[PDB]
RNA sequence: AGGUUGACCUCGGAUCAGGUAGGAGGACCCGCUGAACUUAAGCAUAUCAAUAAGCGGAGGAAAAGAAACCAACAGGGAUUGCCCUAGUAACGGCGAGUGAAGCGGCAACAGCUCAAAUUUGAAAGCUGGCUUCGGCCCGCGUUGUAAUUUGGAGAGGAUGCUUU
RNA sequence: AAAGCUCCUUCGACGAGUCGAGUAGUUUGGGAAUGCUGCUCAAAAUGGGAGGUAAAUUUCUUCUAAAGCUAAAUACCGGCCA
């Protein structure tokens, strides 16, 4: 941890105190991929397969148009970010698909 | 277990199994009456989560439930005060599709406690759930520890209080800033905020 | 209608094991 | 600006079971002192410093005791909430000034501590023999371990031969310039980042 | 019956001061419980699976061929959750597993 | 192998 | 005998064996539903008011409650209530008006239980019936009843002392 | 037989028509930052929520929702006793 300044203001302000390292609270391990995880999720993926919105957004992905998928992934899932990592997912699952073929 | 694999299945609600699944389910469940018992937990990893034991004492009902808005039962759906530039059409229940349906399986079994319930199917017309449901007087319930506290007096008719999952989540009993008028009771917070307190010594 | 005294009693293992080794104890502050 | 345009006398709430309600908590509070003989009636808290910056230049008594605390006192989790200690899991030691102060609380604490043996006839080694089992007690925890120094010290003397010589330019001059720096951080490194790519471009 | 007639003869070696396993053997039995045997499966030490074709609800069992394709386990599709539960002294099995037998079989 | 945990 | 004999699943009957619910009370409490007089010159935003009336559900208290919190500090640390914050931040036709929260002091303090793991060298769990009170049966249950674990951790190892 | 303490290579499962988004009604001091409900869409794995001005990029700080129990301090124009 960097030193703060013993000033009230400015760039890393603050009383000066001897800061600690913490051991990590197991509370914030949620999120953390486990092996049992990727295995289970792996193959409900394979049994069930894809959403129509899904296939929808993998042929856009094929198609090339980065774009549109985009925006038609934020239409359906409703916020950004959410359609970014979806964005990546199936880029991912594309490029499975091209190297087991 | 399977139970995990249940899970992940029943996130993919779009897949092609599950939607076979739900079809063929929610025309059964059609057919069958708007209250019957459910012999079974035709989602046993949800109602285990939820708290649903294989032990004697713990039934499963299904119920569907009219959904869409609320119409204020007056005379020809109008009004006779002032203009309110709104209709009957638009009017929201403020309580969930849910907990009108565990009130309905409450009033059917009486004698029962609600625990939980939860979302199974759904078509334009109805929504169905299947509420998990104890019996107080069962020996089997009271001897166990980790349920016999539903079997005090304090705990009748949890459903119609608001004591469920869906009666908290209704009315918003959640720790945080957004929650400023709800989190300890609205009524109640508002008569202390509107109560004038005037001491001895003022 | 009310639980039996037996049945109000009633606790689970673990929490018999915890009460038995490490119940609330007798003690004094020196001052 | 008067509020009286609802239904306010409907509510009005008035207090003559102030003195009532005092008897009251006091004849509850011997009841428990009563039950709870010869322990004290409140259980030992930490030294905790109040949050935001118009409070914490002051101290009180906090909820209870970490698990680093109790850990670097000795004391297990489970044996600590049977012999008056609270324990808070919540709080964390994020400098070593406050952990260690409540670290020496708990083992003052603990020297102070008489531990009756479960059984008399079978006293363990944990437990407090016969011989020292007497002495005087206190019965309130808050009283005889309270915040001592809430405050800093207001006022302090040295020599003059030791008085310090100041930041260079001025206390003033220092906050006017941590100010700039701090408003004016992200202006310098957008610049050094342009002017390191133009030195990479036009190396 | 036999599992308190074993355990009556156990009682008798802690008795004569013997450890249960100088008077008991190591068993051999049909492994049973759809959590159990998923979990063998997943540890690979499944040998060889039945699975009863009218499991009702159907997603107990759905995931459970690709399960034993992906874990290299033999399975095969069975007539009859009853006629597992006669195996398995049950009304109902949903899934048995042999994970080792007897050298003679 | 899959395991859900380190078993003795 | 196989056009037979059964095992399950689902759905029924019984004045079957044993239980439970209803109504009253409702000052206080938990929800639903929901006005108008009034105050805004009048008056469809607003105000009265998230009130009165109506409906459902408990107890001696109820409810809430052991953070998907507050914060931005040298960090506090479940919930409830009093004082203060504060008539403040903020909201508001044509303005009448409305209006919290963090910290801080105090009262009172108390922490926990599951689901997601294979006991698999042994369903170790439980309702009911008959008891000679030792137990024996009809069953429930493997589509999971016990023990173990709940994030503060834990599981597996190592290690040597303590505890009932 | 159970239980605690100390150390550790490793492992460390954690709640879905739910969260979230749009829209409509209602509500709030939160008519730019509130909550609830209905319809439509509908997730993720250091992920998710929050950080009271909309958005993208890079960080940081806090907790760990969608399961559940629990006395006290608090209320009391009903009932009983004083």
């Amino acid at each position: 941890p960097v030193e703060r300044t013993g000033l009230i203001r400015g760039l890393n302000k603050g009383h000066k105190t001897t800061r600690r390292v913490l051991k990590e609270r197991p509370s914030r391990r949620k999120g953390a991929q486990s092996k049992r995880t990727q295995f289970v999720r792996s193959l409900i993926r394979e049994v069930a397969g894809l959403a129509p919105y899904e296939r929808r957004v993998i042929e856009l992905l094929r198609n090339g148009k980065d774009k549109r998928a985009r925006k038609f992934s934020k239409k359906k899932l409703g916020t950004f970010g959410r359609a970014k990592r979806k964005c990546e997912e199936l880029q991912r699952i594309i490029a499975e698909s091209r190297r087991a073929h | 277990g399977a139970l995990k694999y249940l899970e992940e299945l029943s996130k993919k609600k779009q897949s092609d199994v599950v939607r076979f699944l739900l079809r063929v389910r929610c025309w059964e469940y059609r057919q069958l009456n708007v209250i019957h018992r459910a012999s079974r937990p035709s989602r046993p990893d949800k109602a285990r989560r939820l708290g649903y034991k294989a032990k004697q004492g713990y039934v499963i009902y299904r119920v569907r439930v009219r959904r869409g808005g609320r119409k204020r039962p007056v005379p020809k759906g109008a009004t006779y005060g002032k203009p309110t530039n709104q209709g009957v059409n638009q009017l929201k229940y403020q309580r969930s599709l849910r907990a009108t349906a565990e009130e309905r399986v409450g009033r059917r079994c009486s004698n029962l406690r609600v625990l939980n319930s939860y979302w199974v199917n759904q078509d334009s017309t109805y929504k169905y759930y299947e509420v998990i449901l104890v019996d107080p007087n069962h020996k089997a319930i009271r001897r166990d520890p980790r349920i016999n506290w539903i079997c005090n007096p304090v705990h009748k008719h949890r459903e119609c209080r608001g004591l469920t999952s869906t009666g908290k989540k209704s009315r918003g009993l959640n720790k945080g800033h957004r929650f400023n008028k709800t989190r300890a009771g609205r009524r109640k917070t508002w008569k202390r905020h509107n109560t004038l307190s005037l001491w001895r010594y003022r | 209608r009310r639980l039996s005294k037996e049945d109000a009693s009633r606790v689970l293992e673990k929490t018999k094991k915890r009460l038995t080794h490490f119940p609330q104890r007798k003690y004094a502050v020196k001052a | 600006n008067n509020h009286f345009r609802k239904h306010w006398q409907r509510r009005v709430r008035c207090h003559f079971d102030q003195p009532g309600k005092k008897v009251t908590r006091r004849l509850a509070r011997r009841a428990k002192a009563a039950a709870l003989a010869p322990r004290p009636v409140d259980k030992l808290r930490p030294i905790v410093r109040c949050p935001t910056v118009k409070y914490n230049r002051r101290t009180r008594l906090g909820r209870g005791f970490t698990l680093e605390e109790l850990k670097a006192a000795g004391i297990p989790r489970l044996l600590a909430p049977t012999i008056g200690i609270a324990v808070d899991h919540r709080r964390k030691n994020l400098s070593e000034e406050s952990l260690a102060a409540n670290v020496q609380r708990l083992k003052d604490y603990k020297a102070r501590l008489i531990l009756f043996p479960r059984k008399s006839n079978k006293p363990k080694k944990a437990d407090t023999p016969k011989d020292q089992q007497t002495a005087e007690t206190t019965t309130s925890l808050r009283t005889s371990f309270g915040v001592e120094q809430p405050l800093a010290p207001g006022f302090t003397e040295i020599s003059k031969s030791e008085i310090p010589a100041g930041i260079e330019g001025g206390a003033y001059r220092a906050l006017r310039k941590a100010r700039s720096d701090a408003r004016l951080v992200g202006v310098r490194e957008k610049r050094a980042k342009e002017k390191a790519e133009a030195e990479a471009n036009k190396k | 019956q036999e599992k308190k007639e074993r355990l009556l003869r156990e009682a008798t070696a802690i008795k004569e001061g013997k450890k249960k396993e100088d008077v008991s053997k190591k068993p051999y039995t049909v492994k049973y419980g759809l959590n159990h045997v998923v979990g063998l499966i997943e540890n690979k030490k499944a040998s060889l699976v039945l699975i009863a074709n009218d499991v009702d609800p159907i997603e107990l069992v759905v995931f459970l061929p690709a399960l034993c394709r992906k874990m290299g386990i033999p399975y095969a599709i069975i007539k009859g959750k009853a006629r597992l539960g006669t195996l398995v002294h049950k009304k109902t099995a949903a899934v048995v597993a042999i994970t080792e037998v007897r050298s003679e079989d | 192998a899959v395991s859900v945990r380190k078993r003795a």
